[PDB]
């Protein structure tokens, strides 16, 4: 599993540029792709998503119609064409693979991402109760966040995802669907919730837990990331 | 006056028998999935056409023969629906014939050249051309263009010939969509018989298939040729008895009830399902 | 309505489309089952057409992809797994005539052929009979009479006469003459006439099935 | 000789000396196990559509 | 010495065993079950239909969560069906389409596939790359494989066409234990809930119990007169039903060591291909060679239910661990859910 993105750097306002992503180590045509942007001062933000069968192409409300996403399975490439971009589009972009089935772990692997710098409602809001909480090795931390509506669907599944972005590395998935942990993640984390109020505890905190914790809901396609909680060692 | 009542009763009987038979055929096709293949794709269309002839034609034909005073562009479409359904049945029979021809000519790549999508497209094109041919009298080939004194018939009585032209039932209907398909099916059956004789005569099987083809062709002839030539005789300024005109329509509508007996009965697999549902259900 | 289950339904639809494509590709090809007593007579047939349990041999001839399945290396009860071969197109039954002088094997081959041609699962599958080792049989004709294993045989010691008698004896064991077709053909180490006859018999089976499917014939 | 005959005799001797329980006690245990799990089996007792996940 | 001594020794041992079984048998099962109220008629309705398969479906197996199931057909495609949404979760292309059995691990990570080929290949469903691949290739047997089951995440029991059974270790791919006590083609296996014993039914009209660790034959049952096709263990771990082609299904017990009760009927002359108990074991579902399936009472031996939803010979009949519903699959490429 490896994702290599390219096509960043300095860009003129109103121009056009095509980010190119190469995937290896897994089936490219089987996994859908998501593009997540991170501002130098703000948190993550979903941009676009393309399915495995190149269908149901949806875009966010702020990037609807301006950007375009395409994929080539025989060539194993992902093209993100951004034309006439605004000055507020300068951010670091990441390509994320996902798959949708019973027992799947979507958003498991995150790409390296490329930084692009521009030269000079009707969405679920994730209200985070805190922005920065100091922690100590061996102690415990409780992260909480609220949503605009109850994420408890009729099927009983809570579409909640917790990601951890380490300083200088790509984010990684810790707990998906609020009841299952991703592969390679220690079972010391514990996420729970009743649909509106969520609680994430980290038992036996270590030095590798330093980073920013982002919460994400997947009840609707316009994914909205939280403000992020930065833990100080 | 009793002859008309007897004709109406026999028409009711034929329509009811055709409806029952085609409903049974459709139920057998939909219930047992062991025969949902490229073969019955045309049989379903034939059964639907026969159901249409039994439901939206036979009572309509009786009402037209009664002579009820109705609108001009009322019965005209009512009578054109009969032509639509008859041409749909003829196109379904022609599709069955061309499928039997392709199964003996394109044997090596049959399932490679005609998939389900192409069969559905062919059936759709057949239904479309049937509806187009059947709606041609409403496009200008009606009694208004025949002579004067017409088109002032808002409230007139309707009798099949009162609003329809006889030349259409001869040149456009018979000589284009009745006689030509008959010759095509005859040539197809002759080619199939020749291929079977060349590939098998290296006797009972030959006799059985020859009897089947001859019976199909003879029933089609006995159904369609009588009133078709009756119309030609009328077009030649001749004379036709009144009872023969009804007997021709009776023999023509008997095709809708005799098709499942001559097509679905000789499948050797539909008969098994029929006897199974007769013994069990 | 659902959030993530719509992508699952899309994936299921794509998997169903792929399964239908694979099914159409398999139906485009033709499958045959190899049977008969003796390994040499079947090994030579497998060798004459080629590009542990069951052996699967694929080869393309005249744009038709023939897949021969050999179950000679099973050594188990046949009536417990033969029903899996109900959908085969043809049964290539190969036997060696030289067994008519080797110890008794001709009776076993005839019994196997009678059991195969009378199976309830093979009611719609044709059998193509192959008689291997024709030169060895012709040489053995001039050495030992045919009446060594056929007491009812009474005639001249001729190769063609003995071959016709063996063919008639093999054809008389079939009780479904009105349904099955026996394509007897002498085969040996020769040119592609064997695969040509196999192709002809496959086309015959296909046209017979297509005529019995669309109606009577 | 003994590869297929002596082993059968040894197996029969091992099976003959095994402990056996009366059929009455076995039937009593079986009926008790069936009665104790009567309400636990959704196929035996009628299950409502709200509790059954396979409802339409 | 000579075979004449061993023959009479085996004969007298069988005579002593029969005399002991006759002396220990004091009453029948009907006389003690007459005091039990019958279940009566139990109507079952088809909830879900699965028409994804294009060929004859052979076998299926339920998982621990009783939601996902594995299905194998003649076309050679392992399909993972979701019982609630009827969506195809995973599609595994097989190297050999001649398969007749499949297995689902209790953990839900690996699956087994086997049939006419002598290899019950293992496929991992939780691969990180997202695609399915061969996990283990068991190429030690020589006959057609009839059944394969998982005892744990590292051990797998397998029955071949020959009169032997094998216990393969997934870590190394070697036969841990080989069972040669059978005298016929082993047709079906059935594991006990305690995962310590397992009973196998073969073509020699006998069912043999074996230990997963010791490997010695404990008891042998010879109540049938024809080849046994399918077998299932009782949820309590003390009994098991065996179905044969003689239209009779016999319920044997481990403690009783004798056929408790037989299920058959005059109009039912076709054999049995699949048999399985419910969660409580009160209802016994049996698929026959005809177009219908039966559901008998394990105590009263009465036809509690008849399912005529299929139009071909029933091939597989799986029951969930919690008894919520059952899955019936036949050669008509249709897998239906009944409850
Ligand atoms: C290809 N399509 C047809 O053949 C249809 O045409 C109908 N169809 C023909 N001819 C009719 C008739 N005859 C009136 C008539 C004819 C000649 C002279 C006189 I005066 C009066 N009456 C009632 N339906 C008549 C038939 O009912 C078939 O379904």
């Amino acid at each position: 599993v490896q994702l290599v993105e390219s096509g960043g750097g300095l860009v003129q306002p109103g121009g056009s540029r095509k980010l190119s992503c190469s995937a290896s180590g897994f089936a490219f045509s089987s996994f859908g792709m998501h593009w997540v942007r991170q501002a130098p001062e703000k948190g993550l933000e979903w941009v676009a998503y393309i399915s495995s069968g190149s269908g149901t192409i949806y875009y966010a409300d702020t990037v609807k119609g301006r950007f375009t996403i395409s994929r080539d399975d025989p060539k194993n490439t992902l093209f993100l064409q951004m034309t006439s971009l605004r000055s507020e589009d300068t951010a670091m972009y990441y390509c994320v693979r996902s798959i949708y089935y019973y027992g799947s772990s979507p958003f498991d692997f995150w790409g390296q991402g490329t930084t692009l710098t521009v030269s000079a409602s009707a969405d679920i809001v994730m209200t985070q109760a805190t922005s920065s909480v100091p922690v100590t090795p061996g102690e415990s931390v409780s992260i909480s966040c609220r949503s605009s509506k109850s994420l408890l669907h009729s099927n009983g599944n809570t579409y909640l995802y917790w990601f951890l972005q380490r300083p200088g590395q790509s984010p990684q998935l810790l707990i998906y669907r609020m009841s299952n942990l991703a592969s390679g993640v220690p079972d010391r984390f514990s996420g729970s919730g009743s649909g509106t109020a969520f609680t994430l505890t980290i038992s036996r905190l270590e030095a590798e837990d330093v980073g920013v914790y982002y919460c994400m809901q997947h009840l609707e396609y316009p994914l909205t990331f939280g403000a992020g909680t930065k833990l100080e060692l | 006056s009793l002859a008309n009542v007897t004709y109406i009763t026999m028409e009711i009987f034929i329509g009811l028998c055709a409806i029952v038979g085609n409903v049974l055929v459709i139920c057998v096709v939909k219930l047992n999935p062991s025969l949902q293949t490229t073969t019955f794709y045309f049989i379903v269309s034939l059964a639907l056409a026969d159901i249409a002839v039994g439901v939206l034609v036979m009572p309509l034909a009786i009402v037209v023969s009664l002579g009820i005073t109705i609108h001009f562009y009322s019965c005209l479409f009512m009578t054109c629906l009969l032509l639509i359904f008859t041409h749909a049945s003829i196109m379904s029979l022609l599709a069955i014939a061309v499928d039997r021809y392709l199964r003996v000519k394109l044997t090596v790549r049959y399932k490679r050249v005609t998939t389900h999508r192409r069969i559905w497209l062919a059936l759709g094109l057949c239904w479309l051309v049937s509806f187009l041919v059947g709606l041609t009298p409403m496009f200008g080939w009606n009694m208004k263009l025949t002579s004067e004194y017409h088109r002032n018939v808002t409230f007139l009585s309707c009798q099949f010939v009162s609003v329809m032209r006889m030349d259409y039932m001869v040149y456009f209907s018979f000589l284009t969509w009745i006689f030509i398909p008959l010759v095509v099916m005859c040539a197809i059956y002759l080619d199939i018989f020749y291929i079977i004789r060349n590939k098998l005569s290296l006797y009972g099987r030959e006799f059985k298939t020859a009897k089947s083809l001859f019976l199909v062709l003879f029933l089609f002839a006995l159904s369609w040729l009588p009133l078709s030539i009756i119309n030609c005789i009328i077009y030649f300024n001749g004379e036709v008895p009144q009872l023969v005109l009804y007997m021709g329509i009776l023999l023509s509508h008997a095709n809708s009830m005799m098709n499942p007996i001559v097509y679905a009965y000789k499948i050797k697999k539909f008969k098994e399902t029929y006897l199974l549902i007769l013994k069990a259900c | 309505l659902s959030a993530e289950d719509k992508a699952a339904v899309e994936r299921s639809k794509m998997i169903d489309r792929n399964l239908r494509e694979d099914g159409e590709k398999a139906a485009r090809e033709v499958k045959l089952l190899l049977l008969g007593a003796g390994e040499s007579g079947k090994s030579t047939i497998v060798k004459q057409m080629k590009i542990t349990g069951i052996v699967e041999t694929h080869f393309t001839f005249k744009d038709l992809h023939f897949k021969m399945f050999d179950v000679g290396a099973q050594r188990s009860e046949r009536k417990k797994w033969i029903h899996c071969f109900e959908g085969v197109t043809a049964i290539i039954f190969c036997v060696a005539l030289s067994d008519y002088d080797l110890v008794n094997r001709m009776h076993e081959s005839m019994k196997l052929f009678d059991s195969i041609c009378n199976n309830k699962w093979f009611t719609d599958t044709s059998i193509i009979l192959f008689l291997n080792k024709k030169d060895l049989f012709e040489e053995k004709i001039k050495k030992s009479p045919l009446t060594i294993c056929y007491p009812e045989y009474a005639g001249s010691n001729t190769y063609e006469e003995a071959a016709a008698y063996i063919q008639c004896q093999f054809e008389d064991l079939n009780k479904r003459k009105d349904t099955k077709e026996i394509y007897t053909h002498f085969t040996c180490s020769t040119d592609t006439k064997n695969v040509q006859f196999v192709f002809d018999a496959v086309t015959d089976v296909i046209i017979k099935n297509n005529l019995k499917d669309c109606g009577l014939f | 000789s003994i590869a297929q005959a002596r082993k059968l005799v040894e197996q029969l001797k091992m099976e003959a000396n095994i402990d056996r329980i009366k059929v009455s006690k076995a039937a009593a245990d079986l009926m008790a196990y069936c009665e104790a799990h009567a309400k636990e089996d959704p196929l035996l007792t009628p299950v409502p559509a709200s509790e059954n996940p396979f409802r339409e | 010495s000579e075979l004449d001594q061993l023959r009479q020794e085996a004969e007298q041992l069988k005579n002593q065993i029969r005399d002991a079984r006759k002396a220990c048998a004091d009453a029948t099962l009907s006389q003690i079950t007459n005091n039990i109220d019958p279940v009566g008629r139990i109507q079952m309705r088809t909830r879900r239909t699965l028409r994804g398969h294009l060929a004859k479906i052979y076998a299926m197996h339920w998982g621990t969560d009783s939601r996902l199931l594995v299905s194998a057909s003649q076309d050679g495609k392992l399909i993972i069906w979701d019982s609630y949404t009827t969506n195809k979760v995973h599609a595994i292309p097989l190297r050999s389409s001649w398969v007749m059995t499949c297995a689902y691990a209790p953990s839900g990570n690996y699956v087994a596939c086997g049939g006419l080929d002598n290899i019950c290949s293992i496929y991992n469903l939780k691969t990180r790359e997202g695609n399915v691949r061969v996990s283990r290739e068991l190429a030690g047997h020589t006959g057609y494989l009839s059944c394969c089951r998982f005892l744990d995440d590292n051990q797998i029991v397998t029955s071949s066409g020959d009169t032997t059974c094998a216990l393969w270790d997934i870590e190394t791919g070697q036969q841990t234990t080989t069972f040669t006590g059978h005298t016929g083609d082993v047709m079906s296996l059935s594991l006990a809930p305690d995962t310590r014993l397992f009973v196998s039914g073969a073509c020699d009209a006998s069912a043999k119990l074996w230990d997963v660790r010791e490997g010695m034959c404990r008891q042998t049952f010879t109540g049938h007169e024809s080849d046994i096709n399918a077998i299932c263990f009782f949820p309590n771990g003390n009994a098991f039903a065996t179905g044969s082609d003689d239209a009779t299904c016999r319920l044997f017990d481990l403690r009783a060591d004798q056929e408790l009760m037989t299920y058959s009927h005059d109009n039912i002359i076709c054999g049995i291909t699949s048999v399985s108990f419910s969660k409580s074991g009160r209802l016994l579902l049996a698929g026959y060679d005809d177009f219908n399936c039966n559901v008998w009472d394990a105590l009263k031996a009465d036809r509690a239910g008849v399912l005529a939803g299929h139009d071909n010979r029933v091939s597989c009949l799986g029951v969930t661990d919690d008894g919520m519903a059952v899955a019936t699959g036949s050669w008509d490429s249709f897998l239906k859910i009944w409850n």
